[PDB]
């Protein structure tokens, strides 16, 4: 803002003809001054980095999950490299530990149990890192829910949708009056679907279902055993019963 | 996609004509025969009916 | 797991393969329509002999 | 030949039958626009500027 | 006939039906004019916008 008669107090910028001009007064104080916008072996450092990103990728196509997850998980590494505090410590179990957080950080975890599958670090190293990580970043995290997992177990078992938000009505009553203040809510998401395909025809047997949640059978067992009296009334009001309560198994 | 409503050289109207022309041909008319019992004898009227081709009525099988 | 292959439309391992025309229509497909080419992130390539 | 409009390959057209429909023709047109994360402060949001 | 003076013509004209295609070079595309547009910023020649 200036003009030889006055301190201009506007100038605006037109973009269609590539003007500037101060309107106040009539003179084009700026003339074609305006651009417009519109609309490997030879790398040393950021090449363990790429090999590690690379094997992020590798990682993340395990799974085939969405680049703009990666893309989070790939700056996380580079924050976590940039600082260098962590910097003594094993590359990959930060890459997989940057993976745990990103699923959270897209509110969708996957289980340390499925970051082991796609990973030699033990849970152990990385929930260790992923402390020093949280710690390293300072930032936050989320507590996790059973629903979030209904979707691809119940998917893994081609259950129906209904039987799937049955299962999540199930785990979300049992967990809102605490009916289970021990095991995990995976143990007890297993159960519900384990009660919820009980409920239906597509019954399951619990090594099955326990073969896929990954949980012990014995711990279905006792997180069952511990939302059975309840099984009846844990089930939502839009249900349609293929095996009557009374007639749920018991084990 | 659908009948014209005005024949493009005379200006004569033709949209009202094309279900009778279908109705005539159903039976056993030929294609010469139906278009005199309408009244188009001008072969620029003509070329109208005769050369239509009803894209509407495949439209219709979209839900919408 | 190996890998992902692409699919030529219309083939016998696409899900278009040996329909009818009025389910060809209820997904949203042209019946006229005659296949041979390759969806690629969105765009339809062909190949050329 | 009628005015002299039509010479070295033109054509004359009626313009009362242009007024009828004739060989008029409509043009359709898409844009894409995708949001992206590319960077932590450098993130896009759709929203009125 | 003649249009504007209703006599006949010498000459007798040979008229009838045929089958034209409308192609898709329209003249709405390729009219363009600059006067003084914008230019670059490296070299200052004129540039597009
Ligand atoms: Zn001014
Ligand atoms: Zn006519």
């Amino acid at each position: 803002v200036t003009c030889p008669n006055h301190p201009d107090a506007i100038l605006v910028e037109d973009y269609r003809a590539g003007d500037m001009i101060c309107p106040e007064c009539g003179l084009v104080v700026g003339d074609r001054v305006i651009d417009v916008g519109s609309e490997r072996t030879m790398s040393s450092s950021d090449r363990a980095m790429m090999n590690a990103f690379k094997e992020i990728t590798t990682m993340a196509d395990r799974i085939n999950l969405p680049r703009n997850i990666v893309d989070r998980t790939n700056n996380l590494f580079k924050q976590v490299y940039e600082q260098k505090s962590l910097k003594g410590r094993a590359n990959d179990a930060i890459a997989s530990a940057c993976l745990y957080i990103a699923c959270r950080q897209e509110g969708v975890p996957r289980t340390f149990k499925e970051i082991c599958a796609v990973s030699r670090i033990s849970k152990k190293e990385i929930g260790r890192c992923f402390k020093l990580i949280l710690k390293a970043l300072e930032t936050s995290v989320d507590l996790i829910t059973t629903g979030d997992f209904m979707s691809r177990f119940c998917s893994n078992l081609c259950l129906p949708k209904q039987v799937q938000m049955a299962a999540t009505h199930i785990a979300r009553k049992a967990v809102e009056l605490d009916l289970v203040p021990g095991r995990s809510p995976i143990s007890v998401a297993a159960a519900a679907i384990y009660m919820a395909s009980q409920a239906s025809a597509e019954k399951r047997t619990q090594k099955e279902i326990g073969d896929i949640a990954g949980v012990a059978d014995v711990t279905i067992r006792q997180s069952y055993r511990l939302i059975y009296p309840r099984a009846p009334d844990l089930f939502p009001t839009d249900f349609k019963f293929d095996t009557p309560v009374d007639k749920l198994p018991q084990l | 996609m659908i009948i014209p409503v005005r024949c493009f050289t005379c200006g004569k109207i033709v949209g009202n004509k094309w279900e009778a022309y279908l109705g005539l041909l159903q039976a056993e008319y030929t294609e010469g025969d139906a278009l005199d019992a309408l009244g188009l004898k001008r072969y620029c009227c003509r070329r109208m009916l005769l050369a239509h081709v009803d894209l509407i009525e495949k439209l219709l099988n979209y839900a919408p | 797991f190996i890998g992902k292959i692409p699919i030529m439309l219309r083939s016998t391992y696409c899900l278009l393969n040996g329909l009818t025309d009025r389910d060809l229509c209820e997904l949203n497909e042209c019946p006229l329509d005659p296949g041979g080419y390759f969806i690629i992130n969105g765009s339809e390539k062909v190949l050329i002999a | 030949s009628y005015t002299g409009y039509n010479q070295e390959d033109s054509v004359i057209m009626n313009r009362s039958a242009v007024d009828r429909g004739f060989f008029r023709s409509v043009f359709y047109r898409s844009y894409k626009e995708q949001e992206s994360k590319k960077g932590f402060d450098q993130e896009e949001v759709f929203e009125k500027p | 006939y003649n249009g504007f003076t209703g006599r006949k013509i010498t000459s007798q004209i040979f008229i009838g039906p045929t089958y034209y295609q409308r192609l898709k070079h329209m003249v709405d595309d390729k009219i363009h004019s600059r006067a003084r547009g914008p230019i670059q910023i490296l070299n200052r020649q004129p540039m597009e916008g």
